[PDB]
C-alpha cells in the first residue's frame, strides 16, 4: 500500500525524439526501454451481493489490475531484429497493428492490484491516490491458471490493454513516464494514444501517515513541474477521470 | 638502471586503476538499476581494491608453502604419488 | 571541434561585425569628404555620390544579414552526456597501457 | 579613428578568441567569488561519471 | 527575446537613418540662410546661442552614433554567446591480456 503523488500529460510525436534529449541533459541519465499487459477484471455480475451495505455504504465493488511482463521477442516483427533494442524502435511503433494479437493474449491466461479515486478537496496541488498491492509468484493444481484464480474469487475479465514506452529515473525516487497505449480484442488492436505519447511523473510514498516526507515529495515534484515551463505542461488530471468503481464506467487513457 | 620489479609496479599501478574503474561502473549500473536505493558504498563489500592483489600473493604463497609440506611428508615418505593440479570455477 | 553549422554560423557574424567596422570608416571617409567639399573645390564633387551610395548599401545588406541570422535562430530551436562514456574512454586507454607494458618489443 | 583604432584591437584579441578555442565539454558561465564577473567554466570531475 | 531584440534593432536602424539626415542638413544649411519671403523659417537671433546650438547638434550626433554602434556590436556578440552555450546537442582479447597479466604478476611476484 502507497500514496502515489503524480503529475500528467501529453506530448505529440513531432518532438518525442527532442523532448527524450533534453531529459537527459537533466537527469544525467539514458532512458531504458520497457513494457507490460495489463488485464482488468471485475465482480461477476451473475453473482447477486447483497452484502454491500446499502444503508451504510460500507464498501463499494471495485476492479482488479493483474499486470505482468511480456518480451520483447513478441512485440518485435521479421523486418526489425537488424535494428538493436533501444528506445529509438518507438519510432516506428504508430501504427495501429502490432505484432502481439488476441490469440496469444488467450494462450498467456503477475502483480495484483487496487487502487481509489484521488483525495477529494481543492486544496491539492498533486494527484494523490492510495494503492493496495500484492504479488502472485507461482500456482498449482488441476486448474492452475489466472483465468481461473479470478473466477475463484468472483472476477471476470473485462478487457486488456498493452503499454510500451520508456523510463527516466530521477533523483529523490520520482520516476517518469513516456507511453503508448494499444488496446487489445478479437476484432483487432487500436492505438487510443493515437499520434502522441502519454507523459507521467510520479512518486511513491510508503507511508501515509508521514507527512514531513510527503511535504519533501509534493515540493519535489513542483520543481520538476516548473523546471519543464515552456515546453511541456504537467497538470493535475481529473478527479472524476480516475475513478474505478464498477457502478460508474470511465476510463482514463 | 631498470631493476627487476620495476614493471611489477607499473602492472600494480594500472591494475589498480582498472579496479577504481570497475569500482566506479559497478557504482553507475547500481544507480541506473533502481531510484530508491540509497547509493552509499560498504567498505566491507564494495571497496574491493587491495584484497584481490592481496589474496592472490597470499595464497601463492600458502601453495607454495602446501606443495613444501606435501613433499616433504608424503613425496619423500610415499614413492609413486601422483598429484594433478587443477582450477574450480 | 565543434560541428560545420556553428563554423558558418560564426563565419557569417565575423563578416558582420567586419561589415560594421567597414561602415564605420566609409563614415569617416565621407564625413571628411563633405569637409572640402565645403571648403569649395569641385573635383572631388563626383566621388561624393559614390561614397554616399557605397555607405548606404553598406548599412542595409549588413542589417539584412543580421535579420537573417535571428531569423534562423527561429527554426533552429528544436534541432554531462560526456561522462556517460568517459569513464568507458579512460578504461579502453589504459588496458592500451597495459598492452604496451605486456610487449616487451614495442617499448622503444 | 580611435574608433577605428580599438576596434580593430579588439577585433584583433576577438580572432585570437575563436581561433584559439577547441570544442561534448560542459562549458558554462560562472560568477567569480571575488571577481563578480562572468567567465567561462569547463566541468572535467567525475561527478557524472 | 528574439522578438524584442528585433524591435531594438529595428528603432536602432531608424534612429541611424533620423540622425543621419538631421547631421546632414545641419551642416548643409550650416550656412544659415535669409530669404526675404515669410514663407522660409530660418532664425538667428542671438549671434554665440547659434554656435552653441551648432556645437549642441555637433555632441548628439556624435553621442548617438558611437552609442547605436557599440549597442549593435554587443548585440552581436550576444547572440554569438546564445549560440555557443544555449545549443543543447572485443572482450575475449581483454580475457586473455588479464590472465597474461596475471601470471606474468605471480611468476614475477
Amino acid at each position: 500500500m502507497v500514496q502515489q503523488l503524480s503529475l500528467f500529460g501529453s506530448i505529440g510525436d513531432d518532438g518525442y525524439d527532442l523532448l527524450i534529449s533534453t531529459l537527459t541533459t537533466i537527469s544525467g541519465n539514458p532512458p531504458l526501454l520497457y513494457n507490460s499487459l495489463c488485464t482488468v477484471w471485475k465482480p461477476n455480475p451473475s453473482y447477486d451481493v447483497e452484502n454491500v451495505n446499502s444503508r451504510n455504504q460500507l464498501v463499494e465493488p471495485n476492479r482488479i489490475k493483474l499486470s505482468k511482463e511480456v518480451p520483447f521477442s513478441y512485440l518485435i516483427d521479421e523486418t526489425m531484429m537488424d535494428k538493436p533494442l533501444n528506445f529509438r524502435i518507438l519510432k516506428s511503433f504508430t501504427n495501429d497493428k502490432i505484432p502481439l494479437n488476441y490469440a496469444m493474449t488467450r494462450n498467456i491466461l503477475w502483480s495484483l492490484q487496487i487502487s481509489d479515486i484521488p483525495a477529494a478537496g481543492n486544496n491539492r496541488s498533486v494527484s494523490m491516490q492510495t494503492i493496495a498491492e500484492t504479488i502472485i509468484l507461482s500456482s498449482a493444481g488441476k486448474n492452475s491458471s489466472v483465468s481461473s484464480l479470478m473466477n475463484g474469487l468472483g472476477y471476470v475479465f473485462e478487457f486488456q490493454y498493452l503499454t510500451i514506452g520508456v523510463k527516466f529515473f530521477m533523483k529523490h525516487g520520482l520516476i517518469l513516464e513516456l507511453q503508448k497505449i494499444w488496446q487489445i480484442e478479437e476484432a483487432g488492436n487500436s492505438q487510443i494514444t493515437s499520434g502522441g505519447f502519454l507523459l507521467k511523473a510520479y512518486i511513491n510514498v510508503s507511508r501515509g501517515t508521514d507527512i514531513d516526507r510527503i511535504n519533501y515529495t509534493e515540493t519535489a515534484l513542483m520543481n520538476l513541474k516548473k523546471e519543464l515551463q515552456g515546453y511541456i505542461e504537467l497538470s493535475v488530471p481529473d478527479r472524476q477521470s480516475m475513478d474505478s468503481r464498477v457502478a460508474h464506467g470511465n476510463i482514463l487513457i | 638502471l631498470p631493476k627487476i620489479n620495476d614493471k611489477r609496479a607499473n602492472l600494480m599501478l594500472v591494475m589498480l586503476r582498472l579496479l577504481l574503474v570497475v569500482i566506479f561502473k559497478k557504482t553507475l549500473r547500481s544507480r541506473i538499476s533502481s531510484p530508491h536505493g540509497l547509493i552509499n558504498l560498504n567498505v566491507d563489500d564494495d571497496i574491493l581494491i587491495i584484497r584481490p592483489i592481496l589474496g592472490k600473493v597470499r595464497f601463492a604463497n600458502y601453495k607454495l608453502l602446501l606443495k613444501k609440506i606435501i613433499k616433504d611428508y608424503v613425496l619423500d615418505i610415499v614413492p609413486g604419488s601422483s598429484i594433478t593440479e587443477t582450477e574450480v570455477e | 571541434m565543434q560541428p560545420p553549422y556553428i563554423q558558418e554560423r560564426l563565419k557569417s557574424l565575423n563578416d558582420i561585425e567586419t561589415q560594421l567596422c567597414s561602415m564605420l570608416q566609409e563614415a569617416s571617409q565621407v564625413t571628411f569628404i563633405f569637409g572640402e567639399l565645403k571648403r569649395g573645390n569641385e573635383s572631388v564633387k563626383p566621388q561624393f555620390e559614390n561614397h554616399v551610395k557605397q555607405f548606404y548599401e553598406r548599412l542595409d545588406k549588413s542589417t539584412t544579414q543580421l535579420r537573417k541570422e535571428i531569423q534562423l535562430l527561429d527554426e533552429n530551436v528544436g534541432t554531462n552526456k560526456k561522462a556517460l562514456g568517459q569513464d568507458t574512454e579512460k578504461m579502453e586507454e589504459q588496458l592500451d597501457l597495459l598492452s604496451a607494458i605486456l610487449d616487451p618489443s614495442k617499448s622503444k | 579613428n580611435k574608433l577605428s583604432s580599438i576596434l580593430q584591437n579588439e577585433h584583433d584579441y576577438w580572432n585570437k578568441i575563436m581561433q584559439s578555442i577547441s570544442n561534448k565539454d560542459v562549458i558554462f558561465k560562472i560568477r567569480d567569488r571575488t571577481s563578480g564577473q562572468k567567465l567561462l567554466a569547463i566541468k572535467y570531475g567525475y561527478e557524472d561519471s | 527575446m528574439s522578438n524584442q531584440a528585433l524591435y531594438e534593432k529595428l528603432e536602432q536602424t531608424r534612429t541611424i537613418l533620423s540622425v543621419k539626415l538631421a547631421e546632414l542638413i545641419n551642416m548643409t544649411t550650416i550656412a544659415d540662410r535669409n530669404d526675404d519671403d515669410e514663407g522660409s523659417f530660418a532664425q538667428e537671433n542671438s549671434e554665440l546661442a547659434v554656435a552653441t546650438t551648432s556645437v549642441m547638434m555637433v555632441n548628439n550626433q556624435t553621442m548617438q552614433l558611437i552609442k547605436n554602434v557599440q549597442d549593435l556590436l554587443i548585440l552581436t556578440r550576444s547572440i554569438k554567446e546564445k549560440w555557443l552555450l544555449n545549443q543543447i546537442p572485443d572482450e575475449k582479447q581483454i580475457e586473455e591480456l588479464l590472465d597474461n597479466c596475471i601470471e606474468t604478476f605471480v611468476a614475477e611476484k
